[PDB]
RNA sequence: GUAGGGGAGCGUUCAGUCCGCGGAGAAGCCAUACCGGAAGGAGUGGUGGAGCCGACUGAAGUGCGGAUGCCGGCAUGAGU
RNA sequence: AAAGGUGAAAAGAACCCCGGGAGGGGAGUGAAAGAGAACCUGAAACCGUGGACUUACAAGCAGUCAUGGCACCUUAUGCGUGUUAUGGCGUGCCUAUUGAAGCAUGAGCCGGCGACUUAGACCUGACGUGCGAGCUUAAGUUGAAAAACGGAGGCGGAGC
């Protein structure tokens, strides 16, 4: 084992099939909604059932999960015909605060949340 | 039980109030005041007619209790430590 | 009642501090000294005035939920400190007596071990630092301990200023913080030791 | 000088949030809560502690009458008898005796019998 | 090297009833401190006044400063100090000086 | 046992003195069933990545749940 | 007004992949990228994802004590630790009050900020030390990695 400075350089930490979308600007609740259903799924359904969720979430975590597939082939090289979503979240990015008028006088505050959305992509694995 | 037991028990090293005797041996007495130790029935000085031996095994300290007390509104909070001491007592006796 | 290193062999005199020493009269002493050396100059804008703000707000009643005059207050981030540190003193007058029967006291603790009366430096020989490693190491001066040099000769004080080893210490300026502090007392110069009145 | 707080009183917070465990909702999450809820468990705290001290009692005396009305006898009348035969002093795992040997439990109603009649 | 306490500038302890710590108000939760309404909070009210007896008391007066001497007692020249001298420069040095008086 | 009076101490920063510790891992953070009569204090592991316990004495901008308290962040109302 | 912080050195990431981009994953640099430019630590409120035990006849200041069920053994197998079911008991905190769970006040939550001080040759008391029928110095002067000098004056000493 010998002591962490070594092991910072003799293992240097994965990303297996992981991908994530970094300050995206839409509020993760509304976001969570599409990627709750893409959760489990097998990354074809996943993929086909996206282009068909009539939300627009569905643009930002689609584009997601092509980059987890991407970086499961390419960077991992795992199997694409064996590849499914092992984990997907919605993760609050930093608030845009604007402020909005309101009638005699007094101003408000709008939230335009943002979104950081990650998927995992993993080789099934039934056996 | 209240400080020194009794009854049919069949050698069991038992936690009681504390005994002075110090270290192991030390060796204590108790008056009995029921049986079945041989399936007679005898309680009550006729108890007495026997008596068991027992060992001093250790000398302890209980687990860390806290006492909490408190009274609304009069700003009253009470928190102090206790730990209750005891003796180990492993049962030979008749 | 000890004696002397090089150019004689005296010493015997003095009146030392009973019985063996009282710490709390040295305690009195060595605080005194530390408080009088102590320069007061807290850094602090006390006043809700020191500080630079405004002097109205948002109105007594009306507004709503708040009751505040200034934004200088010491309940607000940014305001003044609600009795913070002003500059000051601390330096007391110590009485004469006890000042007197203070180094008295703290020489007398050296006068159970670690002292030293020297009548000059023949031995040193220019400056040469060097020197005063060989002086110092025939007297027992290893460097094991902290040592206090009370000389009145400008030479020998040249030949001091090396680690965990000497402090120099001129005209007879003594101080029971300085002798309390180093582990031997190389009182040196017998002018203020020996003869007195 | 100046003595911030900083250490204090985060320490301090998170030793009262460690004490509720369980507790539901901001109680074991906010201190404020955490802390008036300790207030509370510790006037219940000292009472049980010589409550359980009645609870047990009430419970032995319950498998008491339980064991002494099975050979038709009862409670006040079984431990007058044990009562009146001053050798038995039992009183203390005098249930045991009644739920766990039934046998041995007849002797001592039989006892008590005599002692009265 | 081993742990070793010694004495000196470290070991120069208080004085056993020197010096007791100051009233800081917080023993226990149940000080909110002065009183409970009306003698508490800014820096006035008065301790003296111009009634509360004083007023409602006599005198006109007339203060005057004439002389005043320094007393010296028979029994500090007898007894003791057999005759050192009294003059008028021996008898400051004795122990019985003012000036002025 | 409320106001209040009296006593003994825990903790924080700074200072002086002593004893040490640290890139073969400091402080700070995180977890913990151990210790002490309390304030509190250790052991171990994890994180951090360069400073720092312990003891004696000195000094304070020295202990927060409240003040429609101040600053900041984030919730609820509501996917309304 | 508010705002500080890569790394020892820019060696500031060529090249490849998904994407219009943003963002990311690799490759390489570096001791560390568990430092990547929303760059030291990174608490808490607050938002999620996963796992354990649990919950759809239940009346609830949300705990507490007791027991049973499940689960886990790194101050940890006599014990515990986490969780749970049922039973008993149980009127938030502060303030203000004769009287507060009170349908009286305050407070959305957390973090940090935030309230008995300082001055005076002032008065009076306790304690401690130094001298003691005596006790002290002030301004200042001289030294000062330090203290000495300075009795002007102040208090006791006699009262009416
Ligand atoms: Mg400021
Ligand atoms: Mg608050
Ligand atoms: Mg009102």
């Amino acid at each position: 084992f010998r002591n962490k400075k070594q092991r910072k350089q003799q293992v240097k930490l994965r990303k297996p099939g992981f991908a994530v979308a970094k300050y995206v600007r839409m509020s993760p609740r509304k976001v969570r909604l599409v990627v709750d259903v893409i959760r489990g799924k097998s990354v074809q359904d996943a993929e086909d059932l996206l282009r068909f969720i009539p939300r627009s979430a569905s643009e930002p975590v689609a584009k997601v999960l092509n980059s987890a597939k991407a970086n499961a082939l390419h960077n991992d090289e795992m199997l694409e015909d064996r590849l499914f979503v092992k984990e997907a979240y919605v993760d609050a990015g930093p608030t845009l605060k604007r402020l909005i008028p309101r009638a005699r006088g007094s101003a408000n505050i709008i939230k335009k949340r943002t979104s950081h959305i990650t998927i995992i992509v993993a080789e099934k694995g039934n056996k | 039980i209240q400080t020194g037991g009794k009854q049919y028990r069949v050698s069991e090293g038992d936690v009681i109030r504390v005994e002075s005797l110090q270290g192991e041996a030390g060796d204590k007495v108790e008056l009995k005041a029921l049986f079945v130790g041989g399936e007679q029935t005898v309680f009550g000085e006729d108890a007495g007619k026997y008596t068991v031996q027992a060992e001093v095994v250790e000398h302890g300290r209980g687990k860390k209790i806290y006492i909490r007390k408190y009274k609304s509104g009069v700003q009253y909070r009470r928190r102090t430590g206790h730990r209750q001491n005891f003796t180990a007592i492993k049962i030979l006796g008749i | 009642a000890q004696i002397n290193v090089i150019g004689q062999n005296g010493g015997r005199t003095i009146e030392l501090p009973l019985p063996e020493v009282n710490s709390g009269v040295l305690h009195e002493v060595v605080t005194w000294q530390l408080a009088s050396r102590r320069r007061g100059t807290a850094s602090t804008r006390t006043r809700a005035q020191v500080s630079k703000t405004g002097r109205k707000m948002y109105g007594q009643k009306g507004t709503g939920n708040a009751r505040h005059g200034d934004r200088s207050v010491p309940t607000f981030v940014g305001g003044g400190v609600a009795f913070g540190p002003k500059p000051r003193s601390y330096d007391y007058t110590l009485p004469r007596q006890v000042r007197q029967l203070g180094l008295a006291m703290a020489i007398a603790s050296r006068q159970e071990g670690g002292k030293l009366v020297a009548v000059d430096g023949f031995d040193i020989a220019d400056a040469k630092t060097k020197n005063f490693i060989s002086w110092a190491k025939q007297n027992g001066l290893d460097g094991t301990e902290k040592v206090l040099l009370v000389t009145d000769d400008e030479n020998t004080r040249r030949a001091a200023r090396n680690v965990s080893w000497v402090s120099v210490l001129p005209v007879a300026g003594v101080n029971v913080y300085d002798i309390l502090r180093h582990d031997r007392l190389v009182i040196d110069a017998a002018a203020l030791e020996i003869v007195e009145e | 000088p100046r003595a911030k707080t900083g250490i204090v009183r985060r320490r301090r917070h998170k030793k009262v949030l460690k004490r509720a465990k369980g507790f539901w909702g901001s109680r074991s999450k906010q201190y404020r809560n955490a802390f008036q809820t300790l207030l509370n468990a510790a006037t219940y705290e000292y009472r049980d502690r010589r409550n359980k001290k009645r609870d047990f009692r009430r419970l032995w005396i319950q498998r008491i009458n339980a064991g002494a009305r099975l050979h038709g006898m009862n409670y006040s009348t079984f431990i007058n008898g044990l009562k009146r035969a001053n050798i038995d002093l039992n009183r203390k795992v005098l249930a045991d005796i009644a739920a766990r040997e039934p046998e041995a439990f007849k002797a001592l109603v039989d006892a008590s019998r005599n002692a009265r009649q | 090297h081993d742990l070793k306490p010694t004495p000196g500038s470290r070991k120069d302890r208080k004085r056993v009833g020197r010096g007791p710590g100051g009233t800081d108000k917080t023993a226990g939760r149940g000080h909110k401190g002065q009183k409970s309404r009306s003698g508490a909070g800014k820096g006035a009210f008065f301790e003296g006044g111009r009634s509360r007896l004083i007023a409602r008391l006599p005198k006109r007066g007339f203060n005057n400063v004439g002389t005043t001497y320094e007393v010296v007692k028979l029994s500090q020249l007898q007894d003791l100090e057999d005759t050192t001298f009294d003059r008028d420069t021996l008898e400051a040095y004795r122990l019985v000086r003012r000036k002025n008086r």
